[PDB]
């Protein structure tokens, strides 16, 4: 039971870091390619700095 | 994959192409004996163009 | 090394040897993405040896 416990929180850790990661942390897995199939740029991209 | 891995590559090259070309402006007609300016170029290797 | 270069004058060495070094900054962005996506391979490959 503890070792389940603590691979719970493991996977969520690495959800949460996984989440923050590329290109411009966001919700990667459609946006990227959402954000050229029309001609714009991601908000988020913008304001990277 | 493919594609858009090109174009931050292609974005990320041009922000720097753009960037270094506004320093180089300040540069322009600085007299230092027969010198008159100064520049940094900028360009891309054909064995990763292609 | 910036620093001596302007104090004694001329067109450095190493700062000529290694421009892009000094002038460029590096990028993260084009790289954790695919450090994170390849994270899985690298387990297994370690756990195999």
């Amino acid at each position: 039971v503890e070792r389940d416990e603590v691979a719970a929180q493991k996977r969520e850790l690495e959800k949460q870091i996984e989440r923050l990661s590329q290109p411009s942390g966001a919700e990667d897995s459609r946006m990227i390619a959402l954000a050229e199939r029309f001609g714009g740029v991601l908000l988020s991209e913008i304001y990277d700095d | 994959s493919s594609k858009s891995v090109a174009n931050i590559i292609r974005k990320t090259i041009q922000r720097e192409q753009n960037r270094i070309r506004m320093l180089n402006q300040g540069l322009q007609a600085v007299s230092f004996g027969q010198v008159r300016g100064v520049r940094l170029n900028v360009n891309v290797r054909e064995s990763h163009a292609i | 090394r910036l620093i001596e270069a302007s104090l004694y004058g001329g067109i450095s060495s190493a700062i000529t040897r290694s421009l892009r070094d000094y002038l460029l900054p590096e990028n993260s962005g084009v790289r954790k993405a695919f450090q994170d996506m390849e994270a899985a391979l690298r387990e297994n490959r370690i756990t195999l040896e």
